[PDB]
């Protein structure tokens, strides 16, 4: 009997196939999303500096009030 | 498993900006003069002419 190399392809890897896809991000979307945490960024930020000169003016008063210094 | 492994530089390296930046526009040469040079493999294979030996 004669053994050699046998011949075995199976499912042959598939010759030439796409890998690459768009995920995730689709065009329009994400502009409403990073345009949208933008508007939610100013919002919340100049919220806190109104906050802010709550404090602003009492800190000045203090200068105000004190004459004996 | 070969077939997955060369994928991924396409999604690597293709896909970039870097190489559509780099890479793009170096010496566009495809005309008879291109082929008054001789470079079987690639080049007018790459680029121009359907010729090839296979």
């Amino acid at each position: 009997x004669x053994x050699x190399x046998x011949x075995x392809x199976x499912x042959x890897x598939x010759x030439x196939x796409x890998x690459x896809x768009x995920x995730x991000x689709x065009g329009y979307s994400m502009f409403a999303v990073g345009i949208g945490a933008l508007l939610f960024g100013y919002w919340s930020m100049m919220k806190w500096n109104r906050e802010r000169r709550r404090l602003q003016i009492e800190d000045f008063e203090a200068r105000i009030a004190l004459m004996p210094l | 498993n070969f077939s997955l492994r060369i994928d991924e530089l396409e999604e690597m390296l293709t896909n970039n900006r870097i190489w559509r930046n780099r890479t793009v526009d170096i010496g566009i040469v495809t005309a008879e003069d291109a082929l008054n040079y001789g470079f079987s493999g690639v080049m007018l294979r790459g680029s121009g002419i359907q010729w090839d030996l296979r």
